[PDB]
């Protein structure tokens, strides 16, 4: 019925390593 | 070698998804699964990236798995905001899914570490994220008029949590300056006052939800704002206002 907003997720990188 | 070529494919992979075909990041991810590393690290970020790859392509189960894998190599090599991560993924995952509690507990291992750590990014998306949780929890009772007047005091406290939890997080960003996070977090508060029958506290949300989407020019949380608030002043009785919201809900699309 209602409109509801986007979930987060939390994000990985492997450029992490640089 | 072979941790070169992992290498590689994996980074294709991150341009893909982060220019929009997820589809074919997906197979660059999986390839350079079937490469593979003896850097666990780079693995561990693979898997969430999967997970979320597939998160977004609505095959959540798929998700939970590469998330559960992600979040035990996290702990299995002592990184604790990967794991605190992994738990958050993994938890949202399960909330689609409509397992709550072990939700809740993944989402609150979220929050706690990123506590322990002093992230305070980390710490208010876990905020939101819980607030979404319980929101979906009280919400997933029996149906969403009945409702209003009458429902358990473990369901009012379900929602009621979820608002705390909210409140919590537009504290959190309103300090770090996070525009994008107030959005979010308004919209989601709104319908769960909504819900809770507080009608007037819901439009307050919604109008800033809709004032943050405006600044931001988003048609689509524009689109939302309309609607949601259409829904709250017909529980006041305000349908001439109601029908004008709707109007420009119906009106907005269009464009």
């Amino acid at each position: 019925h209602m409109e509801m907003e986007p979930e987060t997720m939390e994000t990985k990188s492997v450029t992490d390593y640089f | 070698s072979m941790e070169a070529s992992c290498l590689e494919l994996a980074l294709e992979g991150e341009r893909l998804c982060k220019s929009g075909d997820c589809r074919a990041g997906v197979s660059f991810f999986e390839a350079a699964v079937q490469v593979g590393t003896e850097d666990l690290k780079t693995l561990s970020a693979i898997y969430s990236q999967l997970g979320n790859a597939y998160f977004y392509l609505h095959d959540y189960a798929k998700a939970l798995e590469y998330h559960h894998h992600d979040l035990t190599l996290a702990r299995t090599i002592g990184d604790q905001l990967g794991e605190a991560k992994a738990s958050g993924n993994l938890g949202n995952t399960l909330k689609v899914l409509g397992n709550f509690d072990e939700a809740i507990v993944c989402c609150q291992r979220h929050l706690d570490i990123s506590r322990e750590l002093n992230d305070k990014v980390g710490e208010a998306r876990a905020l939101y994220n819980l607030g979404n949780v319980y929101h979906a929890k009280g919400k997933s009772f029996g149906c969403p008029p009945q409702d209003v007047g009458e429902f358990p005091e473990e369901v009012r406290d379900a929602l009621q949590a979820a608002v705390d939890f909210y409140e919590e997080n537009l504290s959190l960003v309103t300090a770090l300056g996070d525009r994008a996070a107030q959005g979010r977090a308004f919209g989601n508060l709104g319908n769960t006052h909504y819900l809770l029958g507080n009608f007037r506290d819901a439009v307050i949300a919604h109008e800033q939800r809709l004032l943050i989407a405006k600044e931001f020019g988003d048609k689509a949380a524009e689109r939302r704002a309309y609607s949601n608030l259409g829904n709250a002043y017909i529980f006041l009785g305000e349908f001439e206002t109601a029908s004008e919201y709707y109007k420009k809900t119906l009106l907005l699309a269009r464009q």
